[PDB]
DNA sequence: AGTACTTGAGCT
RNA sequence: GACCAGGAA
DNA sequence: AGCTCAAGTACTTTCCGGTCA
């Protein structure tokens, strides 16, 4: 569909981040995060990002 | 009055069984909810839905 | 828990 | 709160 | 090399103790 699914945008190139609310971080008491596996998994892919971006 | 039938009648070993009812029993109308989903929270404990 | 489809790999 | 494990009409 | 299959896969309920940042 010319508008809303070209096949080009199978392919990632901008991702989308998603707010807290969708990740929330589970905070116990207060001196201690707890953050959500999404929001790690999302740091790996902003880490491995950085690494390939400066690599080249 | 006498009952009109006979009955079985006598001993037999009963067990009290973990299961009562007052902790059992359990309502919830509005209360603490999930955060992630917004919805109430699971489990009598909890105070749930 | 047995059947589903679908994947997979090996043989002639 | 994830996750694992065990036990009920 | 390709092409056939058997043998490979994941997938198909209401309640009420541990370890993990």
């Amino acid at each position: 569909n010319e508008v809303f699914s070209r096949p080009e945008w199978m392919i990632l190139t901008c991702l989308p981040v998603p707010p807290p609310p969708v990740r929330p971080s589970i905070s116990f008491n207060e001196s201690q995060r707890g953050e959500d596996d999404l929001t790690f998994k999302l740091a790996d892919i902003l880490k491995a990002n950085i690494s390939l971006e400066t690599l080249e | 009055k006498k009952l009109m039938a006979q009955i079985f009648f006598g001993p037999t070993y009963y067990q009290r069984l973990r299961h009562m009812v007052d902790d059992k029993i359990h309502a919830r109308a509005r209360g603490p909810m999930q955060v992630l989903t917004r919805q109430p929270v699971e489990g009598r404990s909890r105070d749930g839905g």
